RNA sequence: GCGAUGGUUCAUUCAAAUUUCUGCCCUAUCAACUUUCGACGGCUGGGUAUUGGCCAGCCGUGGUGACAACGGGUAAGGGUUAGGGCUCGGAGAAGGAGCCUGAGAAACGGCUACUACAUCCAAGGAAGGGCAGGCGCGCAAAUUACCCAAUCCCGACACGGGGAGGUAGUGACAAUAAAUACUGAUACAGGGCUCUUUCGGGUCUUGUAAUUGGAAUGAGUACAAUUUAAAUCCCUUAACGAGGAACAAUUGGAGGGCAAGUCUGGUGCCAGCAGCCGCGGUAAUUCCAGCUCCAAUAGCGUAUAUU
C-alpha cells in the first residue's frame, strides 16, 4: 500500500465471526477500511482469543504478513494506539 | 483524503444545524433544539427525598445525567465480562 | 595523616606562602580539611587563622591525597587577598 | 527517498476514526479533577491554582470552582474525595486529570484504581502526574531515583512521556509559586477535548450551586418528605430536553426535570462579552466558587 | 576578546588559560608587537594565579613598568621595558629567541636604568625645537644633531635623557623584530637602498647564514658591545 | 552456521565468558592487528617503513604478553589468535594462577572485589594484563583472604 | 512465560550448556582424559570388542 | 612637594575611509555596449575630513569590445603546509520621507508629519509597535535547571555591572565494559548418549524437586570527609547488604502429554478440529509442580520497501 511501511484503518465488520473451528483463518480475518486511500482490505488478527480486543470503528495499525486463505496480506499491529500483543499478554488497557 | 472528507461531512452536519435553528426564538431556541450545551442553568427538581437534604456534604459533587429513552428500561443486559487483572 | 611539601614558593607580593602539599592517610577516611588548616600551623609556625587550603583531591585507591595550601602572613592579608568563597569555606 | 517514507508514516499516523466533535461555540468550562490517595494535599493544591489564577486566599475551598484562565476558554477543578464512589462517578466527568503520587511512599492503590477506572470508562486528553512530598527526602540521590521510577511506572500506566510535574516543597501553606506557574504554564493553553461517545450523546451537568426550596409548612408537618431541588449548573453535554428531561442524580437515583432556567453566566469570559491582543488584564480573572469561600 | 589561538605565537599561552585570550590596552607599543602586564605577571612569570589576584597586585604600587607605576592590568609592553618589581627587588628585560617569542632577562639597577630605544623619526617640533620619536613613542626635545633615523639611543629612565647613541652601520650587529626570519642576532653587513620604497639590509649571523630583511624590520643593538645582556 | 556456533561456544566454555559479544570483541581487535601484521608484508624487506612499523608492532604484542619472546616474526604476528588474546584476560589469569578454583569463580572473585592488580583492586574480569603485571596478582588487603576483618557471614555467624 | 533460573543468568547457561556438550562429545569421540592412574593397570575396564575397526582407511 | 581633574600643538596607539597590479564558475540561442542618473577628459568652483564627474557652469569627442566587453545562468573561499585539525570571512528593526547625539551610526536609540493596526477612558483626551515557548489530527516522546566561580568585557572606578562561558538534568538512536552466582562432601538410583542402514548397530560413568557444608558479596541502604560559586558525579570511605516462596531476564520459534468437558464427520470402540470452560469447590485447590528442545541474550521480534 501507498508508500509507507504500516496504514491505518477503521474496522468495519469481523468477518467470520460466526465461524465453527476456533483458529480457523476466516475466524481471525477482520475486514477493515484504509483512511488514506479509503479501500476496503482484510487483515488478519494473530490470535483467536486476541480478536476480542478488535472492537467495530476503532482505528488500527497494519502491517504486511510475511512468511488457509492464502493471500491476505495484512496483519493487525497495534489497535487504539496500543500494541495487539502487549493487550492479548495484558500488559496494557485498551483506551475507547 | 478520506479521513479530512468524513470530519468535513461532519462538520456540514454540524453548521446545518445552528444553521437550521437559528431562525426562531420562541418556537426553536426553546422547544426544538431545548437547552443549549455551556449555557449556565438552574434545575428544579421536584420529589427528592429528605435524607440527601440531611445528609449533603459538600464535598462529595453531584452530577446530573440525562436519561435516554433505552436507558429507563429494565431488561437482561448481555455483557462480555473479564476480571482485572490486578484482581486477587 | 603522613605529610610531604613540595614546591613551596615564597611570593612577597601576594605576601602569601605557596605549598603543593602531598598528605597520606593510608587506612583511615579523608583528612577534614579544617583539621588539615590546624595541622598547617606548626609545621611553618603559623595561626590556624592564616591558613586556606584548596584544591584537595584524593589519588586513586586511597592514601596519597594532594592539597594546594596557601598561608598568609596576617589574617587581615588573608582576608583582603582572599576569594569569597574560599573566605566561605574556611568560615571567615 | 527516506523523506517519503517518513512523511508517510506520520500520515498515518495523524489519522483517527472519524467521531462527532458536539462542541458548542460558547463552550463550557472545561473539568479538571485533581484525584490521589489521602492525605497528599489535592486540597492545597486547588488553594494554590486557585491563587494563582484569580489571587482569592481561600481557607477552605469546596465544591467546583470555575476560573477564567483565557479570553475563550476557562476552566474548573473540582477535587475528588477519597471515596470511591466519586472517584467512580467523576472519571466520567473529567476532562483533564491531574494525578498526584505521593512521592518518597510511592504509588498508592488509588491512583492505580482511578488510573485503570478512567482508562476503561473513557480516555480524556490531559492526565498530567503531579508528584509531591518531594521535601521529605535526605538523600538527593534517592530522590531521582524516586523521580525516575514513579516516572517509568507512571509511563507504563497510561503512555510513554507523559507530563509529570514535581512539587517540591510547602512554604506558606499553599506551594511554591514557579512550580505551580509552569504547572498551569501546561494547563493553561488548551487544545480540544477528545470526542468520547458517551459525553457527545448523553447530555451531563455538574451541580455547582444546591438550595434547598421546600415549603416550611411541608417541613414542620412531614420532617421527612419529598423536597423540591434547585440545582446550578452548567449543560456541558448535548443540550437538554426542554420539557420532561429524565435526570440520574448520580448516587441519589433517577428523577425527571421540573423545571430549566436558561441564565447568563457568572463567568463571563471576555470572548462572550466582546461578542486580537494576547495578555488577560486584571478585570477578567473571575471566581465562581458558590459552594466554597 | 579574542581567542588563544588568534592570539599572536610569540606571547605565549598554554592549554590552560581558557579559550579566550586578554587584548592589549592601546598605548605605547603595538597590537601585534605586544606583551600585556598580565600575560607577563600571571601567564610568563607565574607571580600569580587569577586576574583578581593580578588585580591586587597591579592596584597597589608594586609594579613599575619603565620607571613609572603602571597601574591598569592590560598595559602595552613589547619591547625592551625594564620591569622593576621592588618587593622581590627584580628587573626583568623584554628580548626575543631565536625561534620568534619573547623572552625575559633577570637583571639589577645598574643594567635596568637605561633603554635602548630605537628612533622611529626626528622632525622640528613646535617653537623651532628638533624633537626625536623613539619606537616607544618617547618624544625628546633638543636631540643630539647627529642622531638620524634607525639610530638606537641610551635613554636614562630617570631624567628621559639621551646619553650615547649607536649609528645605523654596515659592520654593527643586529636584532630582527619582524619578518620571515623573526628574532635573529646577527651583523648587518649589506644595505641596499630600493628607492621607490621597502629597502632593505643583507645580514648574516654569527656562523655564515646570510639573508635579507627589511630596514624597518632591523633593530641596531651593538657593534660587538652587548649593551643590554642577551642572556648566556 | 553450526561452525561458529560451535567454535564460539568453545570459546565461551573453555574460558569463563558471558556471551558472545566478548568473543566478537576479541575477534574484532585480532582482525585489526593482523590487518595491520598483512599491510606490513606487502612492503619488501628492508623498507624503513616495514622495519620500523613492524618492531613497533612485535615490541607492543611482546611486551602486552600475547606473542610469545622466542618468535618475533610478522608471520607469526598473523599466525596469533583469540585463545591467546582470552588467555592474556585476567579472569583465567586467576584461574591458572590458582586464587580461584574454576574460571567462574575468578569472575565471581573479581567482580566481588578481591584480587588486586598491583597496587588498585581490579573489578573487571576482561583487564587485559601485560607480561611485566602478571605476577602482581593476589589478593586486596580488604579481602578476608587477603586479612583485615573476618568478612560477612563470618561476622553473622560469630555474633 | 515461565522461563529457567538458568535462563536468567546468562553465563551460568552457557556454563551448563558447555558442560553438557563436552559431556556429549565424550559419547561420540575419545577423550584422554589422564593416562593410567596410580593404581597401575587395571584392565581395559569397559570391554574390548574384537570385530570393530576404528581406523580411518586412507 | 607629591598626585587627581582640565588644556593648545605634535606624536603614538586603537581604528575608520579611500586607493594601485594580479586572481571569480560556466556560456556566444549573448556582438556590440556606454553616451537612457555624465559616457571619457580638461578648466573653474561647491560639498566632503580629504582626492575624485562626486556635484554644478564652459567646451572638446569619447570609453570598452572576439586577447572576449556586455548580457544571461545562480548552484555566493583565504592563511597556518607530514596529515587532519585550527583560524578569518549584504538588507532591516509596522512602511516610505525628513531630522537629533557622538571621536566613531545615516544608531533605528529617539523625535515630526503621512499611511496601517491596536490599548485605557469619566468620551473632552492619552500612551504603543521584539524574540523565545506550546498546538499546528481527536493520539503525545530532550530542562520553563544553577551561577559569574574560572577565561573575557564596560564604567568616576580594587568593590559595581555582563544572555559569551562554564556547571547540572533527560537519553535502548547509537556505542563501551558486564552482574543475575562460585565450590565441596555424602546418600540413592542404573542407565545416559548416538547413528548410515532402525524391530538393527555404536560408546561408557551419568542423573536427582535427594541430604548437608563452606566461603565470595556488588546492586542497594549509607555515617562522614572531599569535589564545587553552592550542589551533584568521580576518587577515598566506617557500618549494614543472598538462599529461590528470592535482591524475582527477556524476546522469538518448534514439539509432546490431559477430562464423567465441548464441536464436527461416519457402513459400532474410529478420526479431525481443539480444549482457561470438568461433578463439587475460590481460603477450594498444591496440580507436567515449576513440560521438552532450538536461537539471540540486556536485548529481541513483526510489517513493507527491498538489496
Amino acid at each position: 500500500f501507498g508508500g509507507s511501511s504500516h496504514a491505518k484503518g477503521i474496522v468495519l465488520e469481523k468477518v467470520g465471526v460466526e465461524a465453527k473451528q476456533p483458529n480457523s483463518a476466516i475466524r481471525k480475518c477482520v475486514r477493515v477500511q484504509l483512511i488514506k486511500n479509503g479501500k476496503k482490505v482484510t487483515a488478519f488478527v494473530p490470535n483467536d482469543g486476541c480478536l476480542n480486543f478488535v472492537d467495530e470503528n476503532d482505528e488500527v495499525l497494519l502491517a504486511g504478513f510475511g512468511r488457509d486463505i492464502p493471500g491476505v496480506r495484512f496483519k493487525v499491529v497495534k489497535v487504539s494506539g496500543v500494541g495487539l500483543l502487549a493487550l492479548w499478554k495484558e500488559k496494557k488497557e485498551k483506551p475507547r | 483524503q478520506w479521513y479530512e472528507m468524513q470530519k468535513a461531512m461532519l462538520q456540514k452536519q454540524l453548521d446545518i444545524n445552528k444553521a437550521e435553528y437559528a431562525e426562531l426564538d420562541e418556537h426553536q431556541r426553546r422547544q426544538v433544539e431545548g437547552y443549549r450545551a455551556g449555557k449556565y442553568a438552574r434545575l428544579v427538581i421536584e420529589g427528592v427525598p429528605a435524607e440527601f437534604c440531611k445528609n449533603f456534604q459538600p464535598r462529595m459533587p453531584i452530577l446530573v445525567g440525562g436519561l435516554s429513552a433505552t436507558e429507563d428500561r429494565f431488561g437482561f443486559v448481555q455483557v462480555r465480562i473479564k476480571r482485572h487483572r490486578w484482581h486477587k | 595523616v603522613t605529610l610531604r611539601t613540595r614546591k613551596f614558593i615564597r611570593n612577597p607580593l601576594l605576601s602569601r606562602k605557596q605549598m603543593v602539599v602531598d598528605i597520606l592517610h593510608p587506612g583511615r577516611p579523608n583528612i577534614s580539611k579544617d583539621e588539615l588548616r590546624e595541622k598547617l600551623a606548626t609545621m611553618y609556625k603559623a595561626q590556624k587563622d592564616q591558613v586556606s587550603v584548596f584544591g584537595l583531591r584524593t589519588q586513586y585507591g586511597g592514601g596519597k591525597t594532594t592539597g594546594f595550601a596557601l598561608i598568609y602572613d596576617s589574617p587581615e592579608a588573608l582576608k583582603k587577598f582572599e576569594p569569597r568563597y574560599r573566605l566561605v569555606r574556611a568560615g571567615l | 527517498a527516506r523523506q517519503a517514507a517518513r512523511s508517510h508514516d506520520i500520515k498515518e499516523k495523524r489519522l483517527h476514526v472519524p467521531l462527532v466533535d458536539r462542541l458548542p461555540d460558547e463552550p463550557p468550562p472545561r473539568l479538571v479533577v485533581i484525584v490521589g490517595p489521602p492525605g497528599v494535599g489535592k486540597t492545597t493544591l486547588l488553594k494554590s491554582l486557585v491563587r494563582r489564577y484569580t489571587k482569592e486566599t481561600m481557607s477552605d475551598p469546596v465544591g467546583p470552582i470555575t476560573v477564567v484562565t483565557s479570553k475563550k476558554q476557562r476552566l474548573t477543578f473540582i477535587e475528588c474525595p477519597n471515596e470511591l464512589e466519586a472517584m467512580i462517578d467523576m472519571a466520567k466527568v473529567a476532562d483533564i486529570v491531574l494525578l498526584m503520587i505521593d512521592g518518597n511512599y510511592g504509588f498508592e492503590m488509588e491512583t492505580m484504581e482511578f488510573l485503570n477506572i478512567l482508562a476503561n470508562t473513557g480516555m480524556p486528553g490531559n492526565v498530567f502526574g503531579i508528584l509531591t512530598h518531594l521535601d521529605l527526602f535526605k538523600k538527593p540521590s534517592a530522590l531521582k531515583d524516586a523521580k525516575k521510577r514513579l516516572k517509568h511506572r507512571l509511563w507504563t500506566e497510561l503512555y510513554q512521556g507523559a507530563h509529570l510535574f514535581y512539587l517540591s516543597g510547602v512554604l506558606n501553606g499553599r506551594y511554591p509559586d514557579r512550580e505551580i506557574h509552569n504547572l498551569s504554564r501546561f494547563l493553561s493553553v488548551m487544545k480540544n477535548p477528545r470526542p468520547l461517545v458517551w459525553r457527545n450523546t448523553h447530555p451531563y451537568t455538574i451541580i455547582d450551586n444546591y438550595r434547598d426550596i421546600t415549603h416550611p409548612t411541608k417541613i414542620e408537618e412531614d420532617p421527612l418528605c419529598d423536597r423540591t431541588i434547585e440545582l446550578s449548573g452548567y449543560l456541558r453535554g448535548t443540550n437538554f430536553a426542554a420539557q420532561g428531561q429524565r435526570v440520574h442524580i448520580a448516587g441519589v437515583g433517577d428523577f425527571t426535570i421540573s423545571k430549566i432556567e436558561e441564565l447568563p453566566d457568572p463567568c463571563p469570559t471576555p470572548a462572550m462579552e466582546k461578542a486580537p491582543r494576547r495578555r488577560l488584564d486584571e478585570k477578567d480573572k473571575k471566581l465562581w466558587a458558590p459552594m466554597a469561600d | 576578546h579574542q581567542k588563544r589561538l588568534s592570539a599572536p605565537s610569540h606571547w605565549l599561552l598554554d592549554k590552560l588559560s581558557g579559550a579566550y585570550a586578554p587584548r592589549p590596552s592601546t598605548g605605547p607599543h603595538k597590537l601585534r608587537d605586544c606583551m600585556p602586564l598580565i600575560v607577563f605577571v600571571r601567564n610568563r612569570l607565574k607571580y600569580a594565579l587569577n586576574y583578581r589576584e593580578t588585580k591586587a597586585i597591579m592596584m597597589q604600587r608594586l609594579v613599575k613598568v619603565d620607571g613609572k607605576v603602571r597601574t591598569d592590568i592590560t598595559y602595552p609592553a613589547g619591547f625592551m621595558d625594564v620591569i622593576t618589581i621592588e618587593k622581590t627587588g627584580e628587573n626583568f628585560r623584554l628580548i626575543y629567541d631565536t625561534k620568534g617569542r619573547f623572552t625575559v632577562h633577570r637583571i639589577t639597577d645598574e643594567e635596568a636604568k637605561y633603554k635602548l630605544g630605537k628612533v622611529k623619526r626626528v622632525q622640528l617640533g613646535r617653537g623651532g625645537v628638533p624633537f626625536l620619536v623613539t619606537h616607544d613613542a618617547r618624544t625628546i626635545r633638543y636631540p643630539d644633531p647627529l642622531i638620524k633615523v634607525n639610530d638606537t639611543v641610551k635613554i636614562d629612565l630617570e631624567t628621559g635623557k639621551i646619553t650615547d647613541f649607536i649609528k645605523f652601520d654596515t659592520g654593527a650587529l643586529a636584532m630582527i623584530t619582524g619578518g620571515r626570519n623573526m628574532g635573529r642576532v646577527g651583523v648587518i653587513t649589506h644595505r641596499e637602498r630600493h628607492d621607490g620604497g621597502f629597502g632593505i639590509v643583507h645580514l648574516k649571523d654569527a656562523l655564515d647564514n646570510t639573508f635579507a630583511t627589511r630596514e624597518s624590520n632591523v633593530f641596531v643593538i651593538g657593534s660587538e658591545k652587548p649593551w643590554i645582556s642577551l642572556p648566556k | 552456521e553450526a561452525a561458529r556456533l560451535d567454535s564460539e561456544l568453545k570459546l565461551v566454555g573453555e574460558y569463563g565468558l558471558r556471551n558472545k559479544r566478548e568473543v566478537w570483541r576479541v575477534l574484532l581487535t585480532l582482525s585489526k592487528i593482523r590487518r595491520a601484521a598483512r599491510i606490513l608484508l606487502t612492503l619488501d624487506e628492508k623498507d624503513p617503513k616495514r622495519l620500523f612499523e613492524g618492531n613497533a608492532l612485535i615490541r607492543r604484542l611482546v611486551r602486552i604478553g600475547v606473542l610469545d619472546e622466542s618468535r618475533m616474526k610478522l608471520d607469526y604476528v598473523l599466525a596469533l589468535k583469540a585463545e591467546d588474546f582470552l588467555e592474556r584476560r585476567l579472569q583465567t589469569l586467576v584461574y591458572k594462577l590458582g586464587l580461584a578454583k574454576s574460571i567462574h569463580h575468578a569472575r565471581v572473585l573479581i567482580r566481588q572485589r578481591h584480587i588486586r592488580v598491583g597496587k588498585q583492586i581490579v573489578n573487571v574480569p576482561s583487564f587485559m594484563v601485560r607480561l611485566d603485571s602478571q605476577k602482581h596478582i593476589d589478593f586486596a588487603l580488604t579481602s578476608p583472604f587477603g586479612g583485615g576483618r573476618p568478612g560477612r557471614v563470618r561476622r553473622k555467624k560469630a555474633k | 512465560p515461565n522461563r529457567k533460573k538458568e535462563q536468567r543468568n546468562p553465563r551460568v547457561k552457557k556454563r551448563k550448556k558447555y558442560e553438557e556438550k563436552q559431556k556429549k562429545l565424550r559419547s561420540v569421540k575419545a577423550v584422554y582424559k589422564g593416562g593410567e592412574g596410580p593404581g597401575g593397570y587395571q584392565g581395559e575396564l569397559s570391554g574390548i570388542k574384537t570385530n570393530l575397526v576404528k581406523s580411518v582407511k586412507l
